[PDB]
């Protein structure tokens, strides 16, 4: 998936991984991890949720209590929105035939949380489904691919 | 002696419009087609 995402999303921010890089975590400086939650641990950009047996107002009377700090500028009230990444069709493909089996991912660009059409996509999927060896319904699984399969 | 000299021009002239066209369009898609493997790149990562 990582290489996936490298290549669909080639030369923009959506190609990294999310542990980073061997040369970035071999000097990365105890300023960039405190300047990391600076820049992006922040009130705005964060959300307090619990779920269970609590009040509300118990709740958010806490919340104000620890989450202190107010801003003064306008800056630090601004969620800013990231530079769009590009997809590209193309492909990568790692071999070694050492291996014991191979995996291929194949995609095409999805439009987004916002878009209403993510609902539509995930009902297509669950035509498709998905499987593996364990399954019991075996040759008789609703889903074609996984009857051929 | 050649009856069709002047329908064996006529032909040959369209002949050579269509000739051009067509291997003009033709070398495009086959760069088209190709262009997958003429750009492609590849790196021996050996687990070194
Ligand atoms: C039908 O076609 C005609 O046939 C003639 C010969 O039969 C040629 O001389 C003409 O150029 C051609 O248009
Ligand atoms: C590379 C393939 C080229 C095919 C070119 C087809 C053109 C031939 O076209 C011919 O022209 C003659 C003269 O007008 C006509 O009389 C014939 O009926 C017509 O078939």
């Amino acid at each position: 998936f990582d290489y996936l995402h490298a290549t669909a999303f080639q030369g923009t921010a959506l190609a990294r991984t999310v542990e980073g890089t061997t040369e970035n975590i071999k000097h990365l400086t105890r300023a960039d991890l405190a300047s990391y939650i600076d820049t992006h641990f922040k009130a705005p950009r964060m959300v307090l949720a619990a779920a269970g047996g609590i009040s509300h107002k118990e709740l958010v009377d806490a919340a104000r209590q620890h989450f202190s700090g107010v801003s003064f500028t306008y800056k630090e009230d601004a969620v800013p929105i990231l530079p769009r990444c590009r997809f590209t069709g193309s492909e990568i493909r790692a071999r070694d035939d050492a291996l014991p089996v191979a995996h291929v991912a194949l995609a095409v660009e999805g439009p987004g949380w916002a878009d209403p059409d993510n609902v539509v996509l995930h009902v297509a999927n669950a035509i498709i489904g998905r499987y593996d060896r364990t399954f019991g319904g075996g040759k008789h699984l609703s889903s074609r691919l996984a009857a051929l399969a | 002696a050649e009856p069709e000299h002047d329908q064996r021009k006529r032909m040959g002239l369209k002949m050579l419009l269509i000739s051009a066209l067509l291997t003009s369009l033709l070398y495009y898609m086959k760069r088209h087609k190709w262009s997958v493997l003429k750009s492609r790149k590849m790196a021996y990562r050996p687990p070194k």
